[PDB]
């Protein structure tokens, strides 16, 4: 029925916010508010703002400051920006013990007197860092909560996945390897976006010699859009949450699908385009053209699901799907049907006018979840494994509360997922 | 491929449909976890603030027994001086007015035996 | 955040009169005046190093002390002078000793609290806190001694809070006096104890970078002096400016030390020492990486070599491309890949920024928690336990209150330090 | 902060008016007071203070007490010129005479004028907020130099716990004028001195007579001659605490500097270019060389050679146009062609002083006027020769009693002679002791 | 400090008359009148000999005892007799005796009194006093007797001032007189207990000084006495003088006696003579040196030789050069140092002064503590005890009032000395 966006931690905020902007811009909101089944994810205000379900919330005030300066000023009640004095200081023992405790309360008050505005919520957006501070730490801690004071109402993570170069830290490994071991069991479904393969995006089709911060995200909102939407201007393949995980996740464990947004190219070629229905498609079917950084032709594919947007008819996606079978490595798991579930959406793939993204005249999205998710996470595991071998950053933690035991036995649960996985995998 | 595709779902604005290719084939009184947290804090720091509360009282301590230690050497040899001053008064007037009382006995052995001219002729 | 100023010491407090005027020139500000500088950037976390007061005018969030009236008359009678709140100067009087002792107990906890009581007032002041940062000499007194103890009370009045020196272990060419070791090695047990950072600013390179690599003939304290200087300026720049990303001093520790012994980082810095040809202006980024990731070119006297790094970060100065330097650095992990601990993934990180320092079109600034710095400290250990030898001169300290066996105590720590920072090559 | 000369005893008195002088002709106060350079007085916040309290509006007036058990030698002051530069308070005279025994000053006649010293003595650093300590000069043996300045010395680290005691002795050389009975006196008051006193600047007359033949050329000698010479190492020890600069500051710290171990260890000078005028044309000496030849056995202070015993602290106090460059690759040098000898485990020490201040002599002197000059202020195992060159004179008398009873009549015990020489035993054993090592 | 002056007996008047009249001649002194001498220096310390009164005019500090008018009148009438204060002429009346006895008993203790109360007022007058020095012949009565006892007394009113005599310790071969022994021992004991010195002036060398070498036929008592009068003069000079450092007869006693027993010091000089034979004044220096470390140069009969010196001092008298002085002393502990006393060190010590005496352009004077002077002891008391024998002429002192065995007690205290003094060759 409706749906709201939590936002928490630096980088989950910028890529609320500047993607919050690229729903306005499909829905057509003037900051301001006025836009003289849409309602999906707004509540419409007095009369004239159109005011999203949202919450903010960091630790710092910065990123949400900014917010609060930039136009967009005009978009949110103050009072779904939560800010938060001293910072989480790049540690999960910090957000979710320390000074998350304190403003835990409050949030999630805020949170409740939106979603009581609201007859029929039907669940969470949590978007976060995997690594760094309040990202992981108070997501956790939120996390816990939510799936309390909310039993039903199904949860779905968006997760910023760190990549060594597009500015990690050290302690990072520990964050995620935490956060995501204390967080899966309250989670429904997790879409994880390795930052490396966007920031390779970047390079790539975009041409940037430097990828900007907010360059990143003007290209993940567009993910976030797509994935979305289904249940934003309505139009099945996934209309309501409880349908994500019908379509995805197999098996209780939170299962991680991959993305694969269809044409990224730069205005400057904006002129070259209309794209093969076909190709977007094939094209989409990339190791080069992913969002985390694996390959599914070194692991088999348990639940595909293409989302299409724009002019397109299905005679196309179908005998272009065949074609998208014959050439290629198909890879499903001895069980699996042969997936996709498709969904067009007819909606002009709208992108950023300041942006370096063109205009589309159609654009593909692919939810794949496969069993070389599972690269990502022992190639996060082994840089954990021999930090921790060496007890190496620990104290941090074990003074603000932490037990070793947590570490310990957290790690000895991807221990079980990564096992899991490959487990559940290619089969006789 | 000779694939059938169940149609499922049309809206205003959409369209859904499987297209299967080849057969088949918490609850949380359990935040005591989280006052511990504080119980392992506000421990493992009110344990560095009587660590150091001692760092503390041996300064106040370490700076007052020099001052102990020195008071205690105006109480030593900075009196053996007046008792070693005055094993001098003794000494002395000892061997003064002894240098005084034998140089006084030719006093009466030179006037109760000159007094002995009371012989006389 | 924001953070304070502790400056300690007839070195401590010349390390800083130098250090405020070359910030203070950054950010651009007249004695007291306001801010004169045509590029807009500056005032934006102007807030961290300057509380700001009465009219247009500025004022830095700092606190003098001294046990000796002299070296401080030095900065109001001097560069900067005139900008200093005059009660964030504490004078002590008395006789500062340049004996540990004398500064940690005597003399000492005699004026401690009008320091501390200052903090007070200027920390509880300011919105909200960051840590401190104090400067001194290492070895003499007031300010090794005074110092040292001001962190073990503020400590206590501020354990949140976190720690910061820059403290400069002293050498036998340049500057005499047959005690140093004495007051060094009693400072490094206090040290390790209870700062999260500190960095290690060794004369001994201070001086052969002076002489060496920098014809400067017999080198002054001034005209030297100026290296630590222009390096605080770096190690500060990313706490001190953008945006490009922030600078919690704590996510600067909790970063830099795995391991709660408080490593002190031995700094580097890129450009050097005078107004003649690296005032040429060609100072490229190749040229500049592998100049600052040289043996010559670090403040403490430790080459990298005899240890491996556990952490280490850059910090850039200048209007060039991290195209070049993102894959100038991603090669000294290279063509030096070897020493730079196994286990520690992605424990090099650099960071640019775009205003340069005085003068110099191009600079960078180095941060280095090796193994290596124990070399540093097996010195002055047995430049120490070789006077401890013959218990030297040590009646010096007998006599003004302390415990025959707090130099063993003290020794057997330092000692130790040697051998977890030696132990840390597996 | 400042302080306080006392001097007591013949030699002691004569050394301090003659070195007084000295301390005149530099910071310019011609007799009569007025020092018509700045200030001061009007406001004493001068560096020169250091040893003066500026008087009512004019007059300079030393920190300074002399004390004597005869008139004579006060009587002195109290007639040449500078008559006019103290309050008559400041000299102590006694009537009757000391009487050349440690006997008579630290026991009878001393004690009936020592409180009255005391008082004046007071009443002194009394004005003065924060007096840093003591500088005692005095006759190594004979009377009133060896026994009262034990019992004044006694006393002052009494009524002055902290404040720092600096002895000046002159050490008595065989030929100029001793007198039997001195070996006595100095072992006498060197043990009842030494833990009350915290430095000890000896001054052997013999190698200061013998720098007189030799440089200065005279044939004589004089008693005022041995002191212009001496006042001169005691301005360049002085001074640093006396005038100021950057250049160098106090021996607060060059004690720190020189005496390792409790036992008041008795620093060697030896002051650079003696040379007569007659020859103050020769000059401008080899800024290494001044140096050079202060590392001389034949240019010392105390009969000895540092060339047969380790050095434990050396200390060069620098005066005049000298800027570091060169004293630094000229104690290298002074390094290369030199028995250099550091004992075990004290570094390799020269804490080092310029003072740029032109080092004034005096102008009916027979020194001449200086462009530079070097001091040298080095503790050795060495100084140790002249602890038992006395000691044998001090044994052999004393194994026949010798002049015993002039003491033990005057009130003294036979075991305090037994006992203080039993304490040179060990100092004598401390010292060759400490030295070289494995 | 300041001496006054005890002059008793036949001799210890003339003595002195001739003492006075030497003295005051250097300083010039009229009979009475002022001072008359182009020459500045002499009024330095002419506070020791003399208290000065009404107008500028003089007068000697001394006081002249005798038991028989006679001898005071040839002082009065004769040379320089207008010159002392009549109250300080202290005439016995009676009979002088000649025999100890008389004047150490009976009319001794008969006159003492006016005497002693003459010398407390002139005492307690002078400023500060040093102690007392006195004349007299050690045989004969009055002054060998009534002396001795004087000193017995003083001793008691003045314990802490010390004292001196000049003591004519007699011989055979000028003077007979049965007795002199008896009177001698009897003093040498007086002397031993209660003086800190005293110069032992001997006729047997006084005499054969005056003949073997120096012409005189038959030696007057004048022409002779001269001797004694110039032999006081050089060794009264430096504490009567200079500034050439001072003397305060005590820095003069425990500095020549090493031991109790007032050791006295045999004196020698060094020109002798002559009315009609001297003409010399080439007298050198060399020549004047060994000339007082000569044999019959001294005053007591006695050759070092017998005896090593125990301590020993010279005083020098002209303008002449130490340089050559120095030196000259110097060799003779060399050409001479076998007979010195080993073990105590600079035992020879000289001083220098530039005022001639009575004519004579170069002169020396010589104070010698050497153990030989028992010599003159173990003569007097085998001179005695030869006599004490058959006890021989004591019925003199039998009935004047002694005991049989005082006599005893003091030839076993003379023949003790002897056997210390002889002990001293160790
Ligand atoms: N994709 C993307 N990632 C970001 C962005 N900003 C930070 N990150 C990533 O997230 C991690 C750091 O997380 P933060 O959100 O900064 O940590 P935090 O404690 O929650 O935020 P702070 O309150 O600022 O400390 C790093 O691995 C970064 O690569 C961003 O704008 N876009
Ligand atoms: N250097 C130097 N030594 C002197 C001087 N006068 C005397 N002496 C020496 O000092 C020692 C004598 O000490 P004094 O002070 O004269 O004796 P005192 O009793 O203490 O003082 P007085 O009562 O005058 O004797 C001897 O070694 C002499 O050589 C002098 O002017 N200069
Ligand atoms: C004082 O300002 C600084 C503060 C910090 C850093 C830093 O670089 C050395 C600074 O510059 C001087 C920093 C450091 C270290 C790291 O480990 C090497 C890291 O990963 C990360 C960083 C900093 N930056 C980031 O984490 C984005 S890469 C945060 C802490
Ligand atoms: C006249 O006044 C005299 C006074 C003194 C001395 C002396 O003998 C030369 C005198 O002349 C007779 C004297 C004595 C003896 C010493 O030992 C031989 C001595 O070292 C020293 C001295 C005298 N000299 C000195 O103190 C400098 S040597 C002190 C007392
Ligand atoms: N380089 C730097 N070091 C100094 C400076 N002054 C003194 N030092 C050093 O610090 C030590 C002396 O300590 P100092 O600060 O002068 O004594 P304090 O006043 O008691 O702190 C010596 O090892 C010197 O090398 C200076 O200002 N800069
Ligand atoms: N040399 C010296 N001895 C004298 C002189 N007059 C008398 N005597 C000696 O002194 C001794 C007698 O002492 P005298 O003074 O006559 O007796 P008194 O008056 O009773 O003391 C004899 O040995 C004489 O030789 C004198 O003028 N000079």
């Amino acid at each position: 029925r409706e749906c709201i966006s939590i936002h928490v931690g630096q980088a989950g905020v910028q890529i609320g916010n500047a993607c919050w902007e690229l729903y306005c811009l499909e829905h057509g909101i003037q900051p301001d508010g006025q836009m003289p089944s849409f309602n999906t994810f707004f509540s419409e205000t007095g009369a004239g703002k159109h005011v999203p379900r949202a919450v903010f919330v960091d630790l710092e005030p910065t990123v949400i400051d900014e917010v609060r300066t930039g136009t967009y000023r005009q978009l949110f009640h103050p009072e779904q920006l939560i800010s938060g004095k001293e910072d989480a200081a790049n540690n999960y023992a910090r957000g979710h013990y320390t000074i998350g405790k304190e403003i835990i309360d409050l949030v999630l008050d805020r949170v409740r007197k939106l979603a009581d505005q609201c007859t029929g919520l039907q669940g969470f957006l949590v978007f976060h860092s995997f690594g760094g501070g309040t990202g992981s730490g108070f997501t956790s801690l939120l996390m816990e909560r939510l799936s309390v004071d909310y039993g039903k109402k199904s949860k779905l993570e968006f997760s910023i996945y760190p990549a060594p170069q597009v500015s990690t830290a050290v302690v990072e490994p520990y964050n995620s390897i935490l956060t995501t071991h204390t967080t899966l069991e309250h989670s429904d479904c997790a879409f994880m976006v390795d930052n490396e393969a966007i920031y390779d995006i970047c390079r790539r089709n975009l041409d940037i010699e430097r990828p900007t911060y907010t360059n990143l995200n003007r290209l993940m909102s567009q993910i976030v859009s797509s994935i979305t939407a289904s249940l934003r201007f309505d139009g099945a393949l996934n209309v309501d949450l409880t349908e994500f995980q019908t379509n995805l996740v197999p098996y209780p464990r939170i299962h991680f699908p991959l993305a694969t947004y269809a044409p990224v190219i730069s205005a400057e070629k904006a002129y070259h385009e209309q794209l093969s229905v076909a190709e977007i498609t094939n094209a989409c079917f990339e190791p080069a053209n992913q969002m985390v950084k694996c390959d599914p032709r070194h692991g088999k594919y348990m639940a595909c699901c293409l989302l299409y947007r724009g002019d397109v008819v299905p005679k196309d996606v179908n005998a272009a799907i065949a074609t998208i079978k014959t050439k290629r490595t198909i890879q499903f798991v001895d069980w699996c049907p042969t997936g996709f579930k498709v969904g067009i959406n007819y909606q002009p793939p709208t992108v950023v006018p300041g942006g370096d993204l063109a205009k589309v005249q159609r654009a593909v999205c692919m939810l794949s979840n496969t069993t070389a998710v599972a690269e990502a996470w022992a190639r996060l595991d082994h840089k954990f494994d021999l930090m921790y071998a060496k007890r190496a950053f620990v104290h941090w933690y074990v003074g603000e509360g932490m037990e070793e035991g947590e570490f310990s036995e957290a790690r000895e649960d991807m221990a079980a997922l990564e096992k899991d996985y490959e487990e559940v995998g290619a089969d006789s | 491929a000779d694939m059938e595709v169940i149609e499922l779902n049309k809206c205003t604005s959409g369209q859904s449909f499987e297209v299967i290719l080849k057969p088949p084939s918490s609850l949380e009184e359990i935040q005591k976890k989280l006052e511990a947290a504080e119980e392992r804090r506000k421990y493992q720091e009110a344990e560095l603030l009587k660590h150091l509360a001692e760092k503390r009282e041996h300064e106040r301590e370490v700076i007052q027994k020099a001052i102990e230690e020195n008071n205690n050497f105006i109480k030593m040899a900075k009196e053996k001086l007046a008792q070693k001053m005055e094993s001098n008064k003794e000494n002395r007037e000892a061997h003064l007015a002894a240098m005084l009382e034998r140089l006084q006995e030719k006093d009466k052995h030179a006037e109760e035996v000159r007094k002995n001219k009371e012989l006389k002729e | 955040r924001e953070i304070v100023h502790i400056q300690a010491g007839q070195c401590g407090n010349q390390i800083g009169a130098k250090f405020w005027e070359v910030i203070s020139d950054e950010h651009g500000i007249d004695p007291t005046g306001s801010y004169h500088g045509d590029s807009d950037l500056q005032l934006e976390r102007i807030n961290v190093y300057y509380n700001e007061a009465t009219g247009n005018k500025y004022v830095p969030r700092a606190i003098l002390v001294d046990l000796e009236p002299g070296t401080m008359d030095s900065v109001r009678s001097g560069p900067f002078g005139q900008i200093f709140r005059p009660d964030n100067f504490v004078f002590g009087q008395s006789g500062a000793g340049n004996n540990w002792a004398k500064g940690h107990y005597t003399e000492g906890a005699e004026l401690v609290d009008s320091v501390l009581d200052v903090v007070r007032k200027e920390s509880e002041s300011c919105d909200c806190l960051q840590g401190f940062q104090l400067t001194h000499s290492l070895g003499g007194g007031t300010g090794s001694g005074m110092g040292t103890l001001l962190i073990s009370k503020i400590r206590e009045e501020y354990p949140d809070r976190i720690m910061n020196t820059f403290s400069v272990m002293p050498s036998p060419k340049v500057s005499d006096t047959v005690v140093e070791p004495y007051n060094a090695t009693l400072s490094v047990h206090q040290l390790v104890e209870n700062t999260d950072e500190t960095y290690s600013i060794d004369n001994e390179a201070l001086y052969d970078i002076c002489f060496r690599t920098l014809k400067l003939t017999t080198p002054t304290y001034g005209d030297l002096n100026h290296l630590v200087s222009a390096t605080m300026s770096g190690v500060t720049t990313c706490l001190r400016f953008p945006g490009q990303l922030n600078a919690d001093l704590r996510k600067l520790a909790v970063n830099m030390v795995p391991f709660p012994r408080l490593h002190f980082f031995m700094p580097g810095f890129a450009p050097l020492t005078s107004r003649g040809s690296q005032q040429y202006r060609a100072l490229t980024v190749p040229e500049l990486t592998q100049q600052m990731f040289d043996s010559k070119n670090m403040m403490a006297a430790c080459d990298p070599r005899h240890g491996r790094y556990l952490t280490v970060a850059a910090v850039f100065r200048g209007r060039m491309s991290m195209k070049e330097v993102d894959e100038q650095m991603l090669n000294v992990q290279n063509k030096n890949s070897s020493y730079f601990v196994e286990w520690i993934p992605n424990n090099v990180k650099t960071a640019v920024c775009d205003i340069p320092p005085r003068g110099l079109k191009m600079s960078a600034t180095f941060i280095g928690n090796s193994t290596a710095i124990q070399e540093l400290f097996k010195r002055i250990s047995e430049q120490f336990t070789a006077m401890f030898r013959r218990k030297a001169f040590l009646h010096w300290y007998t006599g003004e209150g302390m415990d025959e066996m707090e130099f063993t105590e003290a020794e057997s720590n330092m000692n130790d330090l040697v051998s977890e920072y030696q132990q840390y090559q597996d």
